[PDB]
């Protein structure tokens, strides 16, 4: 019987709580496909061949061959309106500055290698190499219009934006600004203040780095990380497989071969088995356009995912729980993959938490005080507030508390002094 | 049958006479003359697609044939095939008509060009400088959505009867 | 072709509807595709298999229509339940999520009604002629760091002010737009100034 | 065929007979006699809920 999960039961009181006293950077991945192949058929010559006989009697009965041509082309061009969508979101290609330092953080293993000749990062091979014959029976493979070079540009671009100016870049021109400064800002915005990350920075820029190289041996060790693309492939591969091998079936003819049945009767039955054979190889042929149609529509609903998240953790911070990865959520990069996008979310994880009394506001004169931001917490003897997220006592003053009432209406309120600078 | 037939490396054994394949179709045959190997190619072919301005500005098209080496059929050689009627040019525009694998064409002539990806950048980061707007514009937007579609019914007698 | 989605829209269902009827024409292998001429030509006993033959080769023209329909009509209702969320948090609200209700910084936005469809006038905030800076994180001051409460530290290159990150307004830095936090000694980058005590 | 014939402003030429519509159904017709031009429509029909 399955595990449900490890047995957790909090400590809950009416007059405890628990600060984190440290945290941890963390870094996970997330594959989400973008585009599938684009293919063509022939219906001249995969439902015929060479007879043109064949091809006569297959006028009579419509344009099931335009309607399938038709549904196949929009299929075709919704890929590359996909992959449009997702990547081409910044109208100028940015570069990185020929120095490297940022302040102790390492993105070497993201951003692009002069040394490999198509100029990808060490995480982007590594991808395109985790993932992976002759049809002459009419089933073709259109090129994508975007090469595999212009989607790295287009992801070297994103990085080199995202690290020179921020998120401001998304939403008008580019203004560079020190990366030490664009990770405070980024602090502020989970509700932890600017000097927990000024004076600590070496650390920060340590955990992060060691969570990339963490990243990369993870990619490489694992070979199922990558599933949803070996899925994408593999569909679209055994599709192309069963209707190849629906070729090599009867249907209920005496024969499956064009040849043989024109050289063994004549035109008053074979015109009747000649028409069974096309109607059956038409029903496939429409079987197939019809999955390739619903497959088509699920991979541009995850495409669409994948232009909100481009859009919202990348060229942003996003508030939204859980949408852009376990934890709170600092930001993110992209990298590329074969029909696909992969995204390293940064994160910031509490740590080492720490059990203390707390109180709702501190009677003082008759007055109620209450925190402006923070939370009142003692160790056992002296009372102090502060931030929620992060463990830093303060002394309790009349700057950080602001004045409501007495002390008469509140449930729980305590006593203690208030110092007035 | 038709096809090309070419010298092969296969070797089946003496008493094998054909050569199937995954399709269940002849692809090795063996000669009756001469005991040698062959193998059954299918002459070369693929679509053609025409690239046109419009009919409002030209009659001059360009012709795209998919996926051939044009040694095999002003003429342009890529990878989604070989093109004939525009000419290749080193600048690099936007994209106007897709044609695959990087190369858009445009009419200017007809013109096959790179596409150019974007308006090259570079912002100048450096560890103790900042940049700070000092002034704004309201900028207004469209955003055009469907939301239903025309509501149909049909008449199964009236439609499959008369 | 700013309208261009309707416009498929319409032109997709017009152009199914037409092949639709244009279908009917066709002989499936009939002698006739006509089936009164059917009637006035053979026995009831092949009649009976050409009407067969013909009125299955319209059926399966009809479930092929229907099927494409469903198939469209799942897509228009995605697009719709996006026009839904978009309405209710740009319209009936401002919404921080980037690039959703428009490039930039949203501010507000109007709906329009269209056919088969609903039109967004999204009103955004875009900054513009930008001015370089040279900037700190904190402000050393008798042993004690100094950080801005909401803004950022800039300097035009003889005065340190603090300002607001969006906007280009000065001020002059106090301790009532700043906050203490330890010494000047940890943090990298600090640089000395004075800051007034009103 | 079944349907209402009314006057047809339709200018066949002199050696037209039929009319045919998109569906490739007759339409207009001339009536053998008094060579007049008609148009046929078919009887009112529809659904009910
Ligand atoms: C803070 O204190 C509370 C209670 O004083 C701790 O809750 C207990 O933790 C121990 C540790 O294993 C458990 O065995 C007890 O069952 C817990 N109490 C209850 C009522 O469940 C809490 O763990 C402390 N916080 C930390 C971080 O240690
Ligand atoms: C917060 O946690 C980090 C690690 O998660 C602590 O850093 C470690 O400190 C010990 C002792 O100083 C070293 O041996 C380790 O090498 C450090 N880890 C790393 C990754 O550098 C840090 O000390 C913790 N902070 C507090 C206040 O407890
Ligand atoms: C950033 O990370 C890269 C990759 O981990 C570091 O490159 C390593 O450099 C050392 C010595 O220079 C070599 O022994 C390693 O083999 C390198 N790693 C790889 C994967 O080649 C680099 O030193 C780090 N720091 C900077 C400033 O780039
Ligand atoms: C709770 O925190 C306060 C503030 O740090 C502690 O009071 C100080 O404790 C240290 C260590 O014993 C002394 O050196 C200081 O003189 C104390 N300051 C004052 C104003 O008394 C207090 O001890 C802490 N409580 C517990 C139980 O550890
Ligand atoms: C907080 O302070 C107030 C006033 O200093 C305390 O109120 C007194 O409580 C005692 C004990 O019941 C009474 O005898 C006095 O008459 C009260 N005086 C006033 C002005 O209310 C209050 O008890 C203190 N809080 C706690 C928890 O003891
Ligand atoms: C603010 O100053 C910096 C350097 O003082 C400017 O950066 C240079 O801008 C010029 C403009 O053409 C470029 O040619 C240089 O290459 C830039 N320097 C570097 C190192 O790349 C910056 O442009 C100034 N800000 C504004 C808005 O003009
Ligand atoms: C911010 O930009 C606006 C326009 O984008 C500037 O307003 C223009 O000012 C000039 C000079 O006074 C006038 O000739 C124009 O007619 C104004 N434009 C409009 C639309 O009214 C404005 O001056 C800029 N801000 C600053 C501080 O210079
Ligand atoms: C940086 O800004 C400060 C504040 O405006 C400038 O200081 C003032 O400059 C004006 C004009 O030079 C003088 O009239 C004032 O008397 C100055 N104020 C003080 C308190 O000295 C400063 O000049 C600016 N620096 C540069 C390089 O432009
Ligand atoms: C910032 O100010 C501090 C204190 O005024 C400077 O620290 C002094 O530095 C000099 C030379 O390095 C030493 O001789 C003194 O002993 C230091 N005094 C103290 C109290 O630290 C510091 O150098 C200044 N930094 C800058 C960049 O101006
Ligand atoms: C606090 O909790 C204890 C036990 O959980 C309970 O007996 C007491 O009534 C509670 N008091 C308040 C004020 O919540
Ligand atoms: C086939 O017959 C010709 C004569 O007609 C002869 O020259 C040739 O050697 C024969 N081929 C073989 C393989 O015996
Ligand atoms: C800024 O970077 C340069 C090299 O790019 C370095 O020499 C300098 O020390 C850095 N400044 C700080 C404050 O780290
Ligand atoms: C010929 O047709 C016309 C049509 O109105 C009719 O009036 C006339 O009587 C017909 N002639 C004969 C001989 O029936």
């Amino acid at each position: 019987t399955m595990s449900l999960g490890a047995e957790n039961s909090v400590a809950y009181s009416n007059n405890s709580i628990a600060i984190p006293t440290n945290f941890t950077i963390s870094v996970t991945t997330e594959i989400l496909p973008v585009s599938m192949t684009k293919t063509s058929v022939d219906c001249t010559m995969y439902i015929c061949g060479d007879s043109t006989e064949c091809s006569n009697l297959l006028l009579q009965y419509g344009s099931f061959c335009t309607q399938l041509k038709r549904a196949l082309t929009g299929i075709a061009v919704e890929q590359d309106k996909n992959t449009q969508e997702v990547f081409a979101q910044v109208k100028q290609i940015y570069k990185t500055p020929p120095i490297k330092y940022f302040g102790g953080f390492n993105f070497s293993q993201i951003l692009p290698d002069p040394s490999k000749p198509s100029k990808r990062s060490p995480i982007e091979d590594l991808l395109f190499n985790k993932v992976t014959a002759q049809k002459f029976k009419g089933l073709t493979v259109l090129p994508p219009l975007l090469t595999d070079e212009m989607i790295a540009q287009y992801t070297s671009a994103l990085l080199a934006g995202t690290i020179t100016s921020g998120w401001t870049f998304g939403a008008g021109p580019a203004l560079q600004i020190p990366f030490p400064m664009q990770m405070a800002y980024r602090f502020n915005g989970i509700g932890v203040t600017q000097n927990v990350l000024y004076e600590n920075q070496k650390l920060i820029a340590n955990q992060f780095n060691s969570a990339i190289g963490k990243i990369q041996d993870s990619l490489s060790s694992t070979p199922s990380a990558l599933g949803k693309l070996q899925d994408v492939v593999n569909h679209n591969a055994q599709a192309l497989n069963t209707l190849v091998k629906q070729l090599s079936s009867k249907f209920g003819a005496i024969s499956s071969v064009l040849n043989d049945i024109f050289s063994r009767l004549d035109p008053p039955e074979a015109e009747v088995q000649i028409d069974r054979l096309i109607t059956g190889r038409l029903q496939s042929l429409q079987t197939y356009v019809t999955q390739q149609l619903i497959r088509a529509a699920e991979i541009r609903a995850s495409a669409n995912l994948a232009a909100t998240k481009m859009s919202e953790c990348v060229l942003g911070q996003s508030k939204r729980v859980d949408f852009c990865g376990k934890g709170y959520h600092l930001m993110s990069f992209p990298q590329s993959a074969p029909h696909g996008v992969v995204f390293l979310h940064v994160t910031y994880v509490p740590a080492q938490e720490k059990n203390f009394t707390t109180a709702p506001a501190i009677c003082h004169d008759g007055k109620a005080h209450f925190p402006r931001e923070g939370v009142f917490v003692s160790n056992g003897t002296h009372w102090f507030v502060t931030q929620r997220n992060f463990y830093e006592p303060q002394i309790i003053t009349t700057d950080n508390t602001f004045v409501s009432g007495n002390c008469d209406v509140v449930i729980g309120i305590v006593n203690n002094t208030v110092y007035d600078p | 049958g038709t096809g090309v037939l070419t010298e092969s490396n296969k070797k089946f054994l003496p008493f094998q006479q054909f050569g199937r394949d995954i399709a269940d179709t002849t692809d090795a045959v063996r000669d009756p003359q001469t005991l040698e190997i062959l193998d059954i190619t299918p002459c070369s072919f693929g679509g053609v697609s025409v690239i046109t301005p419009g009919t409002n500005t030209s009659n001059q098209v360009a012709v795209l044939y998919q996926g051939v080496n044009c040694t095999e059929v002003n003429v342009f050689q890529t990878r989604a095939g070989c093109l004939i009627g525009a000419e290749y040019v080193n600048n690099s525009y936007e994209c106007d008509i897709p044609i695959g694998a990087g190369i858009c064409a445009s009419y200017q002539s007809i013109i096959a060009y790179t596409m150019s990806l974007g308006a090259e950048n570079s912002v100048a980061y450096s560890n103790n400088s900042i940049a700070i707007p000092t002034n704004f514009t309201i900028s207004v937007t469209t955003e055009i959505l469907p939301v239903s579609m025309t509501k149909t019914s049909v008449d199964c007698t009236m439609y499959i009867c008369g």
